[PDB]
């Protein structure tokens, strides 16, 4: 299917001292296909899915502080690889459309 | 591969010759992406990926019965929606 | 009582022949072996030959095989011994010995010095 | 030699045996059955006595 | 298309932005949709979305300061049929009156929210299928009688899963047609009264996985179909066929539950006239095509051939009859030993040990075929609960420590007659009785050591339905197994050489005749034979698999140990004891004691 | 010489055989038809004595019906006391070939003997406490097969030289001995009144002796083979015998003949033992096929059976007081019955 | 009152039981053999070199054997053999042919074989006075026994080197003639062992050991019902 790795620019936000940075990193996006169905069976099987990841490493930086706090160690999951199949309903949060990946809460991009 | 868009095309098993019930089908739009953290304050079960989805399905149709009793939708308007059945 | 008599005897000529009985009383003779003994001058007693209940079982010595014959009369209640080709050595006291116990194949002591269950025996001479 | 003295021996036991006095069989069997009854009472075997008075029981 | 503080697009209003702390009352009633998200509304106030006609479509989402919705809020609108409350914590309590008559509905989602209960969905009464999303909702703990009546007056799909509920209440979806009901993933659940379904039609499907759910209810289930029962190993028992007439497609979790559909024993198929002959790749957009047939998985494996316990009639009455005469054989044996007045010595000894340790060998018979016959035609609803339960560890203790201590005693009695016939001169040597109950005790230690590591995780016995050490995964379990296998082979191997020499020891052509050294051959060949049949048959599979190269399938492993280790249970009471001199005396005794 | 004596032999044997068919008016039989049977005797066994080694050949009971010896081809002869079972005294013998024993009336001193020639007494009650030979007796030239205990000072036996004799306890030399046997003498008896022994021996003869005379009074031809019991009548008038020819007889000292023969036709094994019960009704005989079969003294009818033993009964006994009857075999046990 | 006497009767009981114990080892420790032939036999010498009856005791590789000889008895012996019932065997020692007193031996062991006691006892066979019969036979027999004209040696005669085969012949008719009364009559509860042996022959002792050793062997594969 058309989904494969993708650079994508997220960002995050300290809510002590109201500021934000940016970091690049790979993620996926794309099309799978789908048929709606002229028949109602309940048995049958539904035709929707979408591309989603496989697997996950994490990466640290130092994000600086104010007053008495200051640079910090912060982290989180990186993904590697992408899959066409089923949304996980487990550790995935399959909407509509969300808020989307990139914001700033002190700062609009 | 360039897969077609939300589209409507024939029916091979329940559309009698010159009698059409089209069927909705395509592809659309969809991704994921990791939750932010203004999200993660909303949520009681934590996910660490959002996914946005968006299915091929009828806009409208008229519901006929053929084949003897089989009642079936014909979609007269197609258009890629909510998607009600992608949780796995 | 029990008692055994013997009954034959005398001179007989070298090659000659003879007959020697045995009549029993006193006992069930159809229930025991019998066996015959004699005992030659200045020499001790020797066995002869035996002949069991039925008379289907018979054996004799060496020196007698082929020249006596032993047979029995359940009926008679006698015992018999057929003599013949005597020779000199031959001469001795034939005693009529019985065998201590019934329903028995063992016969110890018929052979035996001052034994109870034999008669006085009768002379041979050749 | 001494087969005369064992006949000797012999015929003199023999003389002194006959010369005794036997009494009829149907007295003797009298005898033998009147003993019998006398002492048919005091017969642990016979009769058998109270298991509380029979020393082994 | 605009809005004071909501954005718009082609009549589709999205107010996200914290300004709205308050339902716009001024947005245009002809709004095609309108999404609330993060609006940072507190409450949502009664008969907030009430006379909006075009209003197609209402999503709430993110506003985690969301703390109530009130009575009326949803109203009556024909047209709307989707709703989306959304990631709201902090959302705890829904009126119930909050949504009414919607006949067009067809989509409603309160998923990953806070609410204590489901909404009030009695009023709704939508004329349009309606499916029923409830996931994500960890703080609902119990389902109350006729929640879902009246949701609409067609079929209704219910997703009640990734939840907390832990109880289902009696009726909960009566008058409600079903088509489906996944409770997947609710852990805290156990139990399901036998009335959840009363009253109601379906579910067509039934999705129970990640659930502790013990049975299932014992009726409503004709009309189920498709059954999901992945990771549910509570599920030990099943329904009898006769109740899913229906049934096209069951994932349970144990692999023996697969084939309680074991067959097309499913007589009526359907073949309806449009299947006859009236990207892609679902069914060759085909409906009818071999259907009849049920699936399911995970498939039976090797170790769990799901017939009978006695798979054959046959085995089934030959064990019965076996059993019978090793017990009484080995018993009368035993008592008549034992009561005698004669002193006891090391062969009576040791024969009586070999009695019991083969009167344990016809009690464990005698158990597997009456609990084949109380499982007859029907082993896979209880082949989980033996197995794993205390009476299969009892079973293979009883194989393991009767099998063990019948050999140990076997070779003990072989090598007291070869140490009295080579040694019988050298009376010194002489074998005392204290010096058997030495060794009977060390044998006994061998072999309740042997039976009881079993237990204790080193090569559990419920691999198989007889309850035999199958276990060969652990490296220690192997190291187990196969010690007890050679031993058994050495015991034989020990045997034979024993006799071998009290052979070559006796002999004496000079003064004994031929026949003689026939007939001490033929017997103690008859004994070295005996063993031998029992042992050989058994051991060469048992080895060979034990090796992880199997040759043959444990459905013929039950015909060989029934047919063939019972052999030394039934002829060593025979061999050793009965028809011996002083049995035969000792058997006349005792009966005139009992005159 | 010698065919002038036998020929005067044969005529006083003859006048004798007509003597006594002289006296045959009937047989015990035909008298006792007037007397009601037995029936059935059922005595199975009280006690069960272990502990001797090798097989038994010899008990007797004692005055006081409680302590019973039993000598062994082992070596031993152990004192039971039968009430409680447990041994009294064991008495290990010079020679361990034991063929009697007996129990002297006052119970003070034990006899045995056996292929030794040697017959060996013991001081029971004894003040340094332990058993030890008051006296040996020797000049018997064949085995010792029984021996009896006249009173404290005097004891019969009798021995395999054809010959009995009486020995004098204290100077150990024979009183006087009895001759006239030809074969082996098995069995001896005394009579109740301590006058007159009976002797049985090899040679299908009883002899009664006189004690005092040293003479023998009446001569018993009517067996067959060889005699191994003998026992004495309680009045004294008459005593039971037996041999291998597998039949007891009954023999009447005041009639001098065979009163009564008991025998069946099952039976081809020879008599072991003999005794008579204290009313002298049961005659108890055992034999080899490991039994011993009670006979009805007068009526000739098998009373019953004792088949304890898994070998031969070698000895057999009752109790003066008739309380019980005891009977050794073979495989070394005692066995009580009643 | 009546438990001071139960005591005293008990202590006695167990003082008697313990030396009857010690005593027991003993005597289940010794092999009885009975030494039985006539009196010209070699039977003096054989325990020479090795009251009515005679005792000598020995021992082979630390057993203990018993042999017993019965010197001072008539010549009737069918009532004092029967208390031989439990020998481990007999030691039947014959002579060499004077008149015909192998036909006595041959009737005293056939008598010995049948009897209904001692038919569960084995019997040593010891045809003594080799050397005589050498010096007679190589200097008549089968005036004796006319079967021994028509007799050929066994074909499984193992004679000692430089032997005449005529005495082999004469050895192992004599050896026959026994055997055939022990194999023709009785059954296999009990077997002969024949040996030839002289006054100076020390191998009787080690003979005895084995055939003991094969009888006690022999009969504990008859209490196993192996035999
Ligand atoms: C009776 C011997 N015994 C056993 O535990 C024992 N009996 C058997 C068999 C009974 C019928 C055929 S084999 C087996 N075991 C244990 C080991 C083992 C591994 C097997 O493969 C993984 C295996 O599979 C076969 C290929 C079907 C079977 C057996 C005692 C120790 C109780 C004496
Ligand atoms: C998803 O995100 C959460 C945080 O929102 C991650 O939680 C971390 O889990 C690790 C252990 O695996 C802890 O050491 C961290 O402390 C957690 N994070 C925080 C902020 O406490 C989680 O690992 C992510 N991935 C998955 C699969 O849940
Ligand atoms: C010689 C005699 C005493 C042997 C014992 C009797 C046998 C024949 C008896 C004992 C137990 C019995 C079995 C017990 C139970 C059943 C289940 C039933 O659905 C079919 C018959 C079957 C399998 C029986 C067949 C006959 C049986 C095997
Ligand atoms: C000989 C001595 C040991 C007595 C034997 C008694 C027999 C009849 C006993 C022993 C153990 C018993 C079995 C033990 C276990 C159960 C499982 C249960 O669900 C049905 C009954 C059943 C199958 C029992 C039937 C009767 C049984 C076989
Ligand atoms: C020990 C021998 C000599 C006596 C026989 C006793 C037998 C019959 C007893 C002892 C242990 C018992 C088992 C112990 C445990 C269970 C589980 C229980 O829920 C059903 C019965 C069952 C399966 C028993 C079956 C019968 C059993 C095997
Ligand atoms: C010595 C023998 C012959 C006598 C009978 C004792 C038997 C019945 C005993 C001995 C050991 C016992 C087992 C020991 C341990 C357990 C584990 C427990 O979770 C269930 C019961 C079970 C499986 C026992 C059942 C009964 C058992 C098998
Ligand atoms: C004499 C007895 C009591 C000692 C015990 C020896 C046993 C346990 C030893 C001897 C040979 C060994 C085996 C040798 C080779 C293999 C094949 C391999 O693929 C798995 C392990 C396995 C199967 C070994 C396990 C342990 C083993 C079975
Ligand atoms: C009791 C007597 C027969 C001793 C021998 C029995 C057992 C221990 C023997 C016989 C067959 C043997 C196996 C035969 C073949 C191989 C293949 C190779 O990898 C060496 C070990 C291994 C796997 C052997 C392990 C030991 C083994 C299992
Ligand atoms: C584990 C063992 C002890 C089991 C019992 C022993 C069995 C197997 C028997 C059968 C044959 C016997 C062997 C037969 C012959 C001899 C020769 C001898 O000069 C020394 C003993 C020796 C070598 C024996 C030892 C024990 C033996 C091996
Ligand atoms: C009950 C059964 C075992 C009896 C069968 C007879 C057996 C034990 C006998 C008959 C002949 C014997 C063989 C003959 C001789 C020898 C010499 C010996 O140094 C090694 C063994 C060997 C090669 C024997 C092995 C065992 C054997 C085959
Ligand atoms: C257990 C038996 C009866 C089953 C059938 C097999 C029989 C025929 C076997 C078992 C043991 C065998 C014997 C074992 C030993 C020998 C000694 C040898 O020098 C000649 C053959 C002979 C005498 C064998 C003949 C055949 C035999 C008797
Ligand atoms: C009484 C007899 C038959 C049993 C004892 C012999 C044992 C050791 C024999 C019988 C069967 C044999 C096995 C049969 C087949 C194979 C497959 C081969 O690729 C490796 C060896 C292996 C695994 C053998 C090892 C040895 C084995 C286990
Ligand atoms: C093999 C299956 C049928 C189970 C076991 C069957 C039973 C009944 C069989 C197996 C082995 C058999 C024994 C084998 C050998 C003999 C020796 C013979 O002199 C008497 C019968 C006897 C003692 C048999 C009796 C019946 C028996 C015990
Ligand atoms: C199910 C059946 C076959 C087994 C249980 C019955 C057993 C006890 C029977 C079967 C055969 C029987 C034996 C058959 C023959 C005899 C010979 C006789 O002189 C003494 C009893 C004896 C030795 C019997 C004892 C009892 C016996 C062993
Ligand atoms: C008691 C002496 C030995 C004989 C024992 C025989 C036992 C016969 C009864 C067994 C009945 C088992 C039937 C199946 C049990 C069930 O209902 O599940
Ligand atoms: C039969 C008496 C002897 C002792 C038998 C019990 C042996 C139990 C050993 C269990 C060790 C298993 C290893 C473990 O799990 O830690
Ligand atoms: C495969 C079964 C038969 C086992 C053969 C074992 C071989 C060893 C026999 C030992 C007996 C002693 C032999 C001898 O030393 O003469
Ligand atoms: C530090 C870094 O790599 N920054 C880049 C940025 O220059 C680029 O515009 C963006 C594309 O989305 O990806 C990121
Ligand atoms: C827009 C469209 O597809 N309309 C079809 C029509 O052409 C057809 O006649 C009818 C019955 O099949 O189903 C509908
Ligand atoms: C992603 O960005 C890196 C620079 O950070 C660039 O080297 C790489 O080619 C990009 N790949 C894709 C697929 O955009
Ligand atoms: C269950 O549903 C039926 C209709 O199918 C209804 O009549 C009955 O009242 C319901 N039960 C309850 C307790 O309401």
């Amino acid at each position: 299917n058309s989904c494969e790795l993708t650079n994508i620019t997220i960002a995050i936000e300290k809510e002590e001292c109201r500021f934000c940075i940016s970091i690049n990193t790979t993620w996926c996006a794309g099309y799978c296909y789908t048929r709606d169905l002229v028949y109602k069976d309940p048995a049958r099987p539904k035709i929707q899915k979408t591309c989603t990841f496989k697997e996950l490493v994490y990466e640290t930086v130092r994000v600086p502080g104010c007053a008495h706090h200051a640079d910090s160690l912060y982290t989180y999951p990186v993904a590697t690889q992408c899959h066409c199949g089923k949304c996980d309903s487990d550790s995935t949060d399959c909407t509509v459309r969300g808020l989307g990946p990139s914001y700033c809460s002190f700062g609009e991009m | 591969q360039d897969c077609p868009e939300c589209t409507l095309q024939e029916n091979p098993l329940f559309s009698q010759p010159g009698a059409p019930i089209l069927q909705c089908m395509g592809c659309c739009f969809s991704r994921a992406y990791p939750t932010p953290l203004r999200s993660k304050k909303t949520m009681l079960v934590q996910k660490n990926v959002t996914s946005e989805s968006t299915c091929c399905v009828a806009k409208s149709y008229n519901r006929v019965t053929v084949m003897g009793g089989f009642k079936v939708e014909n979609h007269t308007a197609c258009h890629c929606s909510t998607c009600y059945y992608h949780k796995s | 009582q029990v008692q055994l008599q013997e009954s034959g005897g005398g001179l007989v000529q070298p090659g000659g022949s003879l007959r020697l009985s045995c009549a029993a009383s006193g006992f069930t003779f159809s229930n025991y072996k019998m066996n015959w003994v004699r005992q030659a001058p200045g020499k001790g007693l020797e066995w002869v030959s035996d002949i069991s209940q039925s008379g289907a079982s018979i054996s004799y010595t060496g020196s007698v095989k082929g020249r006596f014959t032993i047979s029995r009369d359940n009926a008679k209640n006698t015992l018999y011994l057929q003599m013949n080709s005597l020779k000199p050595e031959d001469t001795a006291v034939y005693y009529c010995a019985r065998c201590p116990a019934p329903f028995t194949r063992d016969c110890f002591d018929v052979t035996s010095t001052t034994y109870a269950y034999r008669g006085q025996g009768t002379q041979v001479t050749v | 030699t001494a087969s005369i003295a064992q006949a000797r021996k012999l015929v003199e036991q023999l003389k002194m045996e006959a010369n005794i006095d036997r009494i009829k069989v149907s007295k003797a069997a009298a005898d033998l059955m009147a003993y019998c009854e006398a002492h048919a009472k005091e017969d642990p075997l016979l009769t058998p006595v109270p298991a509380s008075e029979n020393p082994f029981r | 298309c605009h809005h004071r503080i909501c954005h718009c697009s082609n009549r589709v209003f999205l107010c996200q932005e914290s300004k709205v702390t308050e339902i716009p009352s001024d947005l245009p009633r002809n709004a095609i949709e309108l999404r609330f998200v993060l609006t940072k509304l507190r409450v949502i106030q009664k008969g907030a979305f009430s006379g909006f006609g075009d209003l197609e479509k209402i999503e709430i989402s993110q506003n985690d300061v969301l703390e109530v919705i009130e009575a009326d809020v949803f109203s009556n609108l024909p047209k709307l049929h989707e709703i989306r409350i959304e990631k709201a914590n902090n959302l705890l309590y829904i009126n119930p009156e909050a949504f009414q008559n919607l006949p067009n509905l067809q989509y409603l989602l309160i998923s990953n929210t806070g609410i204590k209960h489901l909404p009030d969905v009695h009023k709704i009464h939508s004329l349009q299928k309606v499916l029923l999303d409830i996931q994500d909702n960890i703080n609902i703990h119990t389902i109350e009688r006729n929640s879902f009546v009246g949701l609409s007056f067609e079929s209704v799909i219910l997703w009640l899963n990734k939840n907390g509920i832990q109880e289902i209440h009696n009726c909960a979806f009566n008058g409600t047609q079903l088509d489906e009901l996944n409770l997947s993933d609710n852990n805290n659940l156990e139990e399901l009264p036998n009335d959840v379904f009363h009253g109601a039609s379906g579910p067509v499907i039934l999705d129970i996985s990640r659930t502790r759910i013990h049975s299932l209810p014992s009726y409503g289930l004709e009309n189920l179909k498709k059954l999901r029962a992945r990771s549910t190993y509570n599920l030990k028992k099943l329904p009898t066929l006769e109740k899913l007439v229906a049934l096209m497609e069951a994932s349970l979790t144990y692999p023996i539950h697969c084939c309680a559909f074991a067959n097309w024993r499913r007589q009526i198929s359907e073949l309806h006239p449009i299947c006859n002959k009236s990207t892609y790749t679902e069914f060759d957009y085909d409906l009818c095509n071999e259907v009849v047939d049920v699936t399911c998985s995970p498939k039976p494996d090797a170790f769990n051939p799901c017939e009978d316990i006695m798979g054959y009639n046959i085995l089934r009455v030959l064990i019965w009859f076996i059993s019978i005469l090793a017990i009484t054989g080995n018993i009368i044996v035993l008592v008549i030993l034992t009561t005698s007045q004669y002193k006891l010595t090391v062969p009576r000894f040791l024969m009586c040990n070999l009695a019991f340790a083969d009167l344990c060998i016809g009690i464990y018979l005698l158990l597997i075929a009456s609990v084949d016959i109380h499982t007859k035609s029907q082993y896979h609803n209880y082949a989980i609960d033996w197995q794993t339960g205390a009476g299969c560890d009892a079973a293979g203790f009883f194989t393991v420590f009767a099998s063990e201590l019948s050999v140990y005693t076997l070779t003990a009695i072989t090598l007291e007659r070869w140490h009295t016939i080579t040694h019988a001169m050298q009376l010194d040597c002489k074998v005392q009785l204290r010096h058997a109950a030495s060794v009977m005790v060390m044998g006994w230690i061998f072999a309740f050591a042997a039976a009881l590591f079993p237990i204790f995780g080193i090569s559990s016995y419920m691999k198989v339905s007889i309850c035999l050490p199958m276990d060969i995964d652990s490296p220690l379990s192997q190291l187990y197994v196969m010690s007890l296998l050679v031993l058994n082979v050495l015991a034989f191997v020990v045997i034979c050489g024993c006799y071998i020499h009290i052979y070559l020891t006796v002999r004496n052509p000079n003064i004994v005749s031929s026949s003689s050294d026939t007939r001490i051959a033929k017997r103690m060949a008859m004994l070295i034979f005996t063993d031998f049949l029992c042992m050989a048959p058994i051991s060469f599979f048992a080895i060979s698999a034990s090796l992880k190269v199997p040759l043959i399938t444990v459905s013929k492993a039950k015909i060989l140990l029934v047919l063939f280790h019972p052999i030394n249970s039934c002829a060593n009471p025979f061999l050793y004891a009965i028809f011996t001199k002083n049995f035969r005396r000792d058997f006349f005794i005792l009966l005139s004691k009992c005159g | 010489e010698l065919d002038q004596l036998r020929q005067e032999a044969e005529q006083l044997k003859n006048q004798i055989r007509d003597a006594r068919k002289a006296c045959a008016d009937a047989t015990l039989s035909q008298i006792t038809n007037n007397i009601d049977p037995v029936g059935r005797i059922q005595m199975r066994t009280r006690r069960t004595l272990r502990g001797h080694l090798a097989k038994i050949y010899a008990m007797h009971w004692g005055t006081d019906s409680r302590l019973l010896v039993s000598a062994s081809q082992d070596g031993k002869l152990i004192i039971w006391d039968s009430y409680t079972t447990n041994k009294v005294h064991a008495i290990p013998l010079r020679s361990s070939w034991v063929m009697t024993c007996a129990y002297a009336p006052s119970g003070n001193y034990v006899a045995c003997g056996g292929l030794d020639n040697i017959c060996s007494i013991y001081n029971l009650k004894t003040r340094e406490g332990n058993v030890r030979v008051s006296r040996e007796l020797a000049g018997h030239t064949g085995y010792l097969s029984c021996c009896r205990f006249l009173d404290d000072n005097q004891i019969v036996t009798s021995s395999g030289d054809t010959t009995c004799a009486l020995w004098d306890i204290e100077t150990g030399q024979q009183t006087t001995t009895f001759t006239g046997h030809t074969g082996d003498v098995m069995s001896l008896s005394l009579a109740p009144d301590t006058r007159l022994f009976v002797s049985g021996a090899c040679d299908a003869s009883a002899k009664l002796w006189d004690v005092r005379e040293g003479m023998c009074r009446q001569t018993f031809t009517g067996h067959e083979s060889d005699i191994n019991a003998i026992c004495f009548f309680p009045n004294g008038n008459a005593f039971a015998t037996g041999s291998d020819d597998a039949t007891c007889r009954l023999f009447d000292l005041r009639a001098d003949q065979e009163l009564m023969t008991y025998s069946h036709d099952n039976i081809i094994c020879g008599i072991t033992s003999v005794s008579f019960s204290k009313s002298g009704r049961l005659l108890l005989a055992g034999y080899d096929d490991f039994n011993c079969n009670v006979w009805d003294a007068l009526k000739a009818d098998r009373a019953g059976v004792l088949a304890g033993h898994d070998n031969r009964v070698s000895c057999l006994g009752v109790t003066d007081d008739g309380m019980a009857v005891a009977t050794g075999s073979w495989d070394s046990f005692l066995k009580i019955w009643n | 009152d009546q438990r001071n006497e139960e005591k005293a009767q008990r202590e006695a009981n167990k003082k008697i039981e313990k030396q009857l114990q010690k005593d027991k080892q003993v005597y289940r420790a010794t092999h009885r053999l009975l030494l039985l032939g006539a009196g010209e036999s070699g039977k003096s010498t054989i325990v020479k070199q090795m009251t009515g009856i005679f005792e000598t005791k020995f021992q082979v590789d630390k057993v203990n054997f018993h042999m017993f000889d019965v010197g001072g008895q008539r010549d009737e012996r069918r009532k004092w053999i029967q208390c031989f019932n439990d020998v481990t065997a007999i030691i039947f020692v014959v002579a060499s042919s004077q008149t015909n007193r192998l036909q006595e031996a041959l009737n005293l062991f056939k008598s010995i074989w049948n009897n209904r006691w001692l038919r569960t006892i084995s019997v040593i066979l010891f045809l003594n006075k080799q050397d005589l019969l050498a010096e007679k036979v190589l200097a008549k027999i089968e005036d004796y026994f006319p079967e021994f004209a028509r007799y050929t040696t066994p074909e499984d005669a193992t004679p000692e080197p430089g032997e005449d085969p005529r005495v082999t012949r004469a050895k192992y008719f004599i050896r026959d003639e026994f055997l055939r009364i022990s194999t023709a009559s009785g059954d296999g509860r009990h077997y002969c062992y024949p040996h030839f042996t002289c006054a100076v022959d020390t191998e009787n002792i080690r003979r005895v050991f084995n055939d003991c050793r094969d009888i006690i062997q022999r009969m504990h594969l008859r209490q196993y019902e192996l035999l």
